[PDB]
């Protein structure tokens, strides 16, 4: 439900995990911010 | 655990 916000890109880890990075912190996280 | 360092992303 609805993009991501601006800066933020899914990606997934050498393992298969979902992940969300935000480029304008540089911090990636387990958590979908469009859940937050 | 956590999600790769940034710096590892990039």
């Amino acid at each position: 439900l609805g993009p991501l916000p601006p800066g933020w890109e899914k990606r997934t880890d050498s393992n298969g995990r979902v992940y969300f990075v935000n480029h304008n912190t540089r911090i990636t996280q387990w958590e979908d911010p469009r859940s937050q | 655990e956590a999600p790769p360092c940034y710096m590892d992303v990039i």
